[PDB]
């Protein structure tokens, strides 16, 4: 969708090409970012609901990775 | 070499109505297996029809999916069948319009953007088609796990025909970024 | 005190994806309406 | 002995016909029953009761509730809805 | 009891022979008489002939309906297999 | 904290691509860890036999 | 020794003593400031 985006709009040169709006949309969602900037108002709303998609996954997947060694210090291995 | 790019395009299109209307028509999206207490009865389903294998025989007693959930997943389930029927004819809305793009058929001039509202169509198409398969997982797994007794199933494994259904919506994106490419040299 | 290791399903992040794919029809929405104002003026 | 009809005991308010395991000690069918019967009016009056042996209270009983499917809306439940308002409240104003 | 006066959405009934039953019927409080009321006005079969039976009635509605019984009668559900089933709330009122 | 400088290399964003998915888990994991210390502790006992 | 000293300790032992009484004193008790007071769970015997 976002190298649908940036050819149809006006918004010149083109820094969001197939091999790049592929690199662009990892760094979002490992958060490390990346270092161009989507410069459309098409293009900012493509960015930014991905971008809330790698918060909700990502925090999802630390609490749930807390949520099994949490479970594992308490199983009461049977002494007695 | 321009007209290359284009004859691809339409190709994987074409994988993409075969890959879907395979899923769509298949009933073997889920296998997964049930039992009577030590006779165990393997079985498979998609949208329609659950058909479930007998002993003593071939089987194949086939039975409606859509009654089969509880009412409110169901009703999620009368959304999901519109969306991916939808996903079908604007895929079909899709390749017709790449037919369109060939050197051969209507028009040279205006052609550019007649390449251009089909990729857009296709990219409409696929997400509506992968909600479409994302409906179906979320009610599947409610069955399975809140369903009528008598039949429980031991594995919700997905089988073949939906890991081709996820083809689909593969080739959707790679047919439509050569055309994007075709939009832009 | 039995309590389980779930792993999250689908269902439990189940509206993230449904309002990625609205964020996406959205901007395929706007992607539509500035080309073309811009075409008029 | 098993009261016969099985019921716990009743009286028709239009046939004033008492049934169950009243109707039996009524009518002198049985000679005792020593049963899970509550001491009421109805009952005190047509029967004598002795001091209770165990005192209760009417509960009501409900399937366990199972956790349900996730709403569509269910990855912001850790958060109040009044705070992703004030987030976004607070978005619009650092930005302006 | 509240809550279940306020909303219909899970349907709740009594033994239809039982002093608990004769206890609602003549009820005067302003929440157990628009309890008995409903009990008797919406029927596919709301009451029920046998304990056991209700608490099958229970178990199979996945949540939809809810048998009101006696306390002492409850928590020997609630520690028996499968476990199924608990109280809520609290006691109505005495008895004996 | 992600640099300025970014690989503009096929095979370079393949070596960019694989190191961030293995900082994503390890950080992770270990912010899963800190929270099993915290929560659930064992005071372990200095001698056992 | 009494009740108004027994409901007090309450007020004071911040949550680390219960005090077990009667179901219409403890009522009572709950609908009076500071009514910080909570009856919890149901009779656990009936009396008159
Ligand atoms: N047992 C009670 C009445 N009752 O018992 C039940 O299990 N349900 C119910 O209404 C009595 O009449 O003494």
């Amino acid at each position: 969708v976002l190298f649908l985006v940036s050819r149809f709009s006006p918004y010149s040169t083109n820094e969001f090409g197939i091999f790049n709006s592929l690199w662009f949309s990892l760094g979002a969602f490992m958060q490390q970012g990346c270092d161009i900037s989507p410069r459309s108002l098409s293009g900012r709303i493509v960015g930014g609901v991905w971008w809330f998609f790698t918060l909700i996954i990502i925090s999802s997947y630390t609490a749930n990775l807390a949520a099994f060694l949490t479970v594992e210090r308490m199983v009461s291995p049977i002494e007695s | 070499s321009r007209r290359g790019r284009a004859l691809l395009a339409v190709a994987l299109n074409l994988l993409a109505l075969l890959f879907a209307t395979t899923a769509f028509l298949t009933t073997y999206w889920c296998q997964g297996t049930q039992r009577v207490p030590f006779q165990l009865r393997r079985f498979h389903t998609g949208i329609w029809y659950s058909c479930e294998e007998e002993l003593g025989g071939p089987g194949e007693k086939c039975r409606s999916f859509i009654d089969l959930a509880p009412a409110s997943e169901k009703g999620v389930l009368w959304l999901s069948v519109v969306s991916e029927v939808l996903y079908i004819l604007l895929l079909v809305v899709g390749f017709s319009l790449m037919c369109l793009e060939l050197l051969h058929s209507s028009s040279v001039i205006d052609g550019l953007k007649l390449n251009a509202f089909a990729a857009v169509f296709t990219v409409l198409s696929g997400l509506l088609g992968m909600v479409a398969h994302m409906m179906y997982t979320q009610v599947f797994q409610v069955t399975v796990s809140l369903g009528p007794e008598d039949w429980r199933p031991h594995s919700w494994d997905y089988g073949w025909s939906f890991c081709l259904a996820w083809g689909s919506f593969t080739c959707c994106m790679a047919a439509s970024v050569t055309t994007l490419n075709s939009y832009t040299k | 005190s039995k309590e389980k290791t779930s792993a999250l399903s689908l269902s439990n992040v189940a509206g993230v994806f449904y309002i990625l794919v609205g964020g996406l029809g959205l901007a395929m929405l706007v992607a539509l309406i500035e080309f073309c104002y811009k075409s008029r003026a | 002995t098993i009261v016969g009809d099985g019921k716990y005991g009743a009286r028709d308010a239009d046939t004033k016909i008492w049934n169950g395991m009243v109707g039996e000690l009524v009518y002198g069918k049985a000679d005792i029953a020593i049963a899970p019967l509550t001491i009421t009016l109805v009952r005190e009056e047509v029967i004598d009761f002795s001091k209770p042996f165990m005192s209760l209270g009417i509960s009501i009983m409900i399937k366990k509730p199972q956790k349900s499917k996730p709403g569509v809306f269910s990855f912001l439940d850790p958060l109040a809805y009044e705070i992703w308002m004030c987030i976004v409240f607070a978005y619009i104003g650092v930005s302006v | 009891a509240e809550d279940l006066s306020k909303q219909t959405e899970i349907a709740y009934g009594t033994l239809d022979s039982g002093s608990t039953k004769e206890f609602f019927r003549r009820s005067k409080i302003a929440v157990f008489d628009k309890m008995w009321t409903y009990m008797r006005s919406a029927e596919p079969s709301v009451f029920v002939r046998t304990t056991a039976e209700g608490v099958a009635r229970v178990r199979k509605s996945k949540g939809k309906y809810a048998y009101l019984l006696e306390s002492t009668m409850n928590e020997y559900i609630e520690q028996r297999k499968p476990c199924d089933t608990m109280k809520v709330g609290g006691n109505l009122d005495s008895k004996g």
